[PDB]
RNA sequence: UUCCCGGGCCUUGUAC
RNA sequence: CGUCGUCAGCUCGUGCCGUGAGGUGUUGGGUUAAGUCCCGCAACGAGCGCAACCCCCGCCGUUAGUUGCCAGCGGUUCGGCCGGGCACUCUAACGGGACUGCCCGCGAAAGCGGGAGGAAGGAGGGGACGACGUCUGGUCAGCAUGGCCCUUACGGCCUG
């Protein structure tokens, strides 16, 4: 419910320090997404298209979302800046800045603009979110 | 095999029976692969059986073959490099397996002429309880039970 | 009443010069048996992948030949000096007789 | 596989019987085949090269 | 009227022609005890028959060319099981879980350059 | 080891056999030993002109030889004299009134035997081998050519001791029958013996 | 799968 | 060309760790014939590998009926023998079909157990296919070639 990419399956080490490779996959599975749309398919006999359906079910998993970075992001929110240590480290390294929910096992020194809450509680999650993104869609 | 279980066979039943048995047994009698010798054979010498024995020689097999079914069975065992024939359990598979085995080889170890009249002596003496299956057979179990002090090695 | 012999070592080629024939001489008038399909024949020969010993190597290799028939019916002149003049490509081999 | 015993093998020698079959290619008179007139060597190499109409690598 | 199977076992190959009768099959213009005499395994050629209580109700003509004895039978069998499936469909609810309907497909695996008959490996010792 | 010839592997799909004509046992050895002698005398003479291929075809007693050159210049000649002799000499060898074609072969650097031929021709010259290899390498990759591999036999700069070098790079699969592989084998000939190189090259599939 | 033979992978002591 | 061995392994690009040699990937749990696949994991991929693409056998269909075949017709000196017909077998070419595809249940997933429809059911059965390399492996007597050696002889021709 917004422009904006997301990743909510599992962050593959090396999204921003590699983006080239990552956008490499991206471009993969675009291709892929237009041939499985093409009249051209006759061809590959239906093994080799099983194989295909295999492949772009995995890619679009895991690459979902993703696909909208064009280029570098601007930004970066965290749910959980300990459970996602691997995200934080990469975008301090790229100075992007850091925007996380976190809680009382966190490291604020770690994030730029820091919300302390809760990582648990699908209520509080919900709420934080919601409210972000509707902030979001008003300030457009 | 290290992986899978080694599917049982189905054997597909003889026709005038309709039985497993009978096919397993003609299966036993054959040698270089053919099968219709040794069905003759077997059919010979169930009309054998029948002429001289009153009764259906079916049953006759059939109380034979649980007669020298044996329930213990000696293996060895390498430990230390020595022998230890330990006695185990034969699941019922086993059981018919050597139970055909030795009525085959008894069968062809008498001194008659012709194979039908072995065969058929061999079955009908088995049913009784006297001959070379049956005495094999209390030969392996007297071997068994009587090493019990090694039924530890459970294996 | 004569009878074309189509013989090849390449099945396509062969395939594509009796469709030929049978699509000329159908033009031509008179009717066609029709392409009759024969059991093609195979030569096969074991070797040695080696040059000079183990005989437990033995690669093998065909060769095929594969037949055709079209026994034209009702020969019309003209159907006569069509055939003879038709350019057949050069792996096919023909034959003719009555 | 003498040079000499190449040309002696193309003689008409007296008589039928000692008349026999060399490789075309090598002078080989020991798996030489009437179909070709080559050894299983030179048959092998020209096969696999590709310059025998017709013959391809067999399997069934 | 006519109710026709094919029936391929081991390079065997048939052709069978049902039709409705008094139940006399005979099979290359010949009877079939005496073509199969002597073989055991005859009377496997047609318990398809007696599955559906049959054996009553149709005179066979069987065509069989190809493969041995044993081959001629199997082809017999599934012969009269496509026949009697083409008579009523229905049938098939009852023949399939019996093992008739289906066509063995094993046949003599190619010999082996290496081997002597495609298994065997010629023996060796004193290693 | 023992790796197949890449060709014969391919020869129902993908590849073409280079004779291309149809005779019964009476006469297929006398055709097939006039065909290895056209050949030979070809190949002993047009070397300078950058051989590629030789294709032989029959129709009815006659000869269609076609010549792939890199070079149509060197065999034709100033106003097509020289592949008149050319054929005059074929027509002298084998009495059927061929037929010499010349094809020229686009992007010479998309062919395997050219490239065997020139890091052939290297080696002979006392080149460093295993730069003259990355150049070839990288001057096939340059034009397309999805993989590129070269393969050099031994005997590297007059050593004591044979070693092969191979360097490759792109897709190379010899595995699949639908590559479309094209193979090129040249031998060099220098004061310390003979030199093999083998060179694959990669282009699509299907 | 205890043992006989032949392999693969993962673990530990003394030399290049 | 043989063998390890049709064993499943051998590497690279970019990114991360370490001052550096280097490491990760390629380890751990599970599962496969397999570095096959899933999950976890600072790694995401790629190349040679495996698998697939190719051939044969197994079911069906469309073109094609002579030297192949003979179900329903008419004769037959009763043998497809003739007249006659491509229904069937076959013969070849082109395709369809098998994909854990559907259902029940068990698992976080790869998957597992059991069913149905099917000729075939969980790599359907074989073939062709041999990775980086090892073995100073084999072959100068298939052939090609470097260096030595002989050239009234170690060359060549006949009989035994
Ligand atoms: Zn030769």
């Amino acid at each position: 419910r917004a422009g904006m990419p997301y990743v909510n399956q599992r962050w593959l080490g090396g999204m921003l320090t590699n983006f080239k490779t990552i956008s490499q996959r991206v471009h993969r599975l675009e291709e892929l997404e237009a041939l499985f749309a093409s009249p051209e398919i006759e061809e590959r006999p239906k093994k080799e298209q099983v194989r295909l359906k295999h492949e772009l079910e995995r890619l679009q998993k895991y690459l979902s979302g993703f696909r909208l970075l064009k280029r570098l992001p601007d930004a970066i929110f965290v749910v959980d800046p300990t459970k996602e240590a691997i995200a934080v480290r990469e975008a301090r390294k790229l100075f992007i800045p850091v925007i996380a929910l976190a809680d009382t096992d966190s490291d604020p020194d770690l994030v730029d603009y820091i919300i302390p809450g809760n990582d648990d509680a699908i209520r509080s999650i919900q709420l934080i979110l919601s409210r972000a993104v509707d902030l979001i869609i008003q300030a457009r | 095999a290290r992986r899978r279980r080694a599917e049982v066979r189905q054997l597909q039943p003889d026709l005038v029976y309709g039985d497993v048995l009978v096919t397993a047994f003609i299966n036993k009698i054959m040698r270089d692969g053919k099968k219709n010798l040794a069905a003759r054979i077997f059919y010979d010498a169930c009309k054998i059986i029948q002429e001289k024995t009153g009764q259906e020689p079916l049953k006759v097999f059939k109380q034979a073959v649980e007669n020298v079914k044996p329930r213990m069975e000696v293996r060895s065992r390498r430990v230390g490099g020595a022998n230890y024939q330990v006695p185990m359990e034969v699941s019922p598979r086993r059981q018919q397996s050597l139970a055909l085995r030795w009525l085959v080889q008894a069968a062809n170890q008498r001194p008659e002429r012709r194979a039908a009249v072995r065969i058929a002596h061999e079955l009908m003496d088995a049913a009784e309880g006297k001959g070379g299956a049956v005495k094999k057979k209390e030969d392996v179990e007297r071997m068994a039970e009587a090493n019990r002090a090694y039924a530890h090695y459970r294996w | 009443k004569i009878r074309i012999k189509l013989r090849g070592f390449d099945h396509k080629t062969l395939d594509a010069s009796a469709q030929k024939i049978v699509e000329a001489a159908r033009r031509s008038g008179a009717q066609v048996s029709g392409p009759i399909p024969l059991p093609t024949r195979v030569r096969r020969f074991t070797v040695i992948r080696g040059p000079f010993k183990h005989k437990d190597s033995r690669e093998h290799f065909e060769l095929r030949t594969h037949n055709r028939l079209v026994d034209i019916i009702n020969p019309n002149r003209k159907t006569i000096e069509q055939l003879m003049t038709l350019d057949l490509p050069t792996g096919v081999e023909i034959e003719i007789k009555t | 596989a003498r040079k000499a015993l190449i040309e002696k093998a193309k003689r008409t020698p007296k008589f039928k019987v000692r008349a026999y079959t060399r490789c075309v290619r090598c002078g080989r008179a020991r798996s030489v085949y009437r179909f070709f007139g080559l050894c299983r060597i030179c048959l092998r190499e020209l096969a696999h090269k590709g310059q025998l109409p017709g013959v391809r690598k067999a399997s069934w | 009227e006519q109710y026709y199977g094919t029936g391929r076992r081991k390079e065997a190959v048939a052709r069978v022609f049902l039709r409705p009768g008094n139940g006399k099959v005979t099979v290359n213009g010949q009877d079939f005890n005496e073509y199969f005499q002597g073989l055991v395994r005859a009377v496997a050629a047609l318990e398809p028959l007696r599955a559906v209580d049959a054996l009553g109700h149709f005179d066979a003509y069987i065509t069989v060319r190809g493969g041995g004895k044993s081959g001629q039978i199997d082809a017999i069998k599934l012969g009269i099981a496509r026949a009697l499936v083409q008579y009523n469909p229905d049938y098939r609810a009852k023949l399939k879980p019996l093992g008739f309907l289906t066509r063995d497909a094993r046949v003599v695996e190619r010999k082996k350059y290496g081997k002597h008959k495609a298994r065997r490996a010629p023996q060796y010792s004193k290693r | 080891g023992n790796k197949i010839h890449p060709i014969g592997f391919r020869l129902g799909i993908t590849r073409d056999w280079e004779s291309r004509w149809y005779a019964g046992k009476k006469q297929y050895r006398h055709l097939l030993l006039e065909d290895q002698r056209i050949r030979g005398l070809l190949e002993k003479e047009l070397y300078s002109a950058g051989l590629a291929r030789v294709d032989i075809e029959r129709a009815a007693d006659n000869v269609a030889v076609t010549v792939h050159v890199a070079k149509p210049g060197v065999v034709i000649g100033r106003g097509g004299e020289r592949i008149r002799v050319l054929r005059e000499e074929l027509a002298k060898l084998t009495g059927k009134n061929v037929a010499l074609n010349v094809q020229e072969v686009q992007n010479p650097n998309l062919s395997a035997p050219l490239v065997a031929q020139r890091v052939a021709e290297q080696i002979e010259r006392r080149f460093a081998v295993r730069r003259a290899i990355k150049q070839a390498v990288q001057r096939v990759m340059e034009s397309g050519a999805k993989g590129a591999k070269v393969i050099v036999s031994g005997r590297i700069g007059g050593a004591e001791q044979a070693r092969t070098e191979w360097a490759a790079q792109g897709r190379v699969p010899l595995h699949t029958l639908r590559a479309n592989i094209d193979y090129g084998f040249a031998l060099a000939r220098t004061t310390y013996g003979v030199l093999g190189v083998k060179a694959y090259i990669f282009l699509g599939e299907v």
